[PDB]
């Protein structure tokens, strides 16, 4: 019960009532129907604060949904370069990858996030990392046409 | 966008090499038909 109000108070933002559930101990790993923690919510919406709250918490960082995604690859696909480095500190795989072999940082190649590539690759990135069709992040720039991101890739 | 009609793939060659639409033509945004060319005293306009 209190692990699902969690779930909704860490999507819409509502930095006041994460902790105000916290303290009556709700799940912090509680998903929903897809797989999705209340951290998967706070990093695909962007709520920088909340997964601060989370993580301190004792929220777990490498928590996989459904279809084997992490936090950290939703947190690069949508360009949150706050929390790509917060979920780093907190003791992230870089290399993480979902049930496609895709890792975070073949979704923040795909989407031009330079910044994001800069810190994951920084943390540790495997550049030679393939998926499931044996594409590389430098597979994909040079495919999209970004000349910036080849540049950093080698 | 244009970038993700650039990358369309038309055909993989015998080398592993790759045909994208980019390489056969420009990609580009322009109006559906350049028939009409607007000016309002002398400098480009549109109208209605």
């Amino acid at each position: 019960d209190l692990g699902k109000k969690l779930l909704e108070a860490a999507r819409a933002g509502r930095d006041d009532e994460v902790r105000i559930l916290m303290a009556n101990g709700a799940d912090v790993n509680a998903a929903d129907v897809v797989g999705w923690t209340p951290l998967h919510l706070a990093a695909y919406w962007g709520h920088l604060e909340i997964v601060e709250v989370l993580l301190k918490n004792g929220a777990d960082v490498n928590a996989y949904d459904t279809l084997g995604s992490t936090p950290l690859h939703l947190a690069a696909h949508f360009g949150h370069l706050e929390i790509v480095e917060v979920l780093l500190k907190n003791g992230a795989d870089v290399n993480a990858k979902d049930d496609n072999g895709i890792t975070p940082l073949h979704l923040a190649a795909n989407r031009g996030h330079l910044e994001i590539v800069e810190v994951l690759l920084k943390y540790g990135a495997d550049v030679n990392a393939q998926d499931k069709f044996g594409k590389t992040a430098f597979d994909i720039s040079i495919n999209n046409g970004n000349e910036d991101l080849a540049e950093i890739l080698q | 966008s244009t970038e993700e009609f650039g990358k369309i793939l038309l055909k993989v060659n015998q080398d592993g090499s790759r045909v994208l639409l980019r390489d056969v033509a420009k990609i580009e945004l322009g109006g559906e038909n350049y028939d009409i060319i607007a000016e309002f005293n002398g400098q480009p306009a549109s109208g209605l």
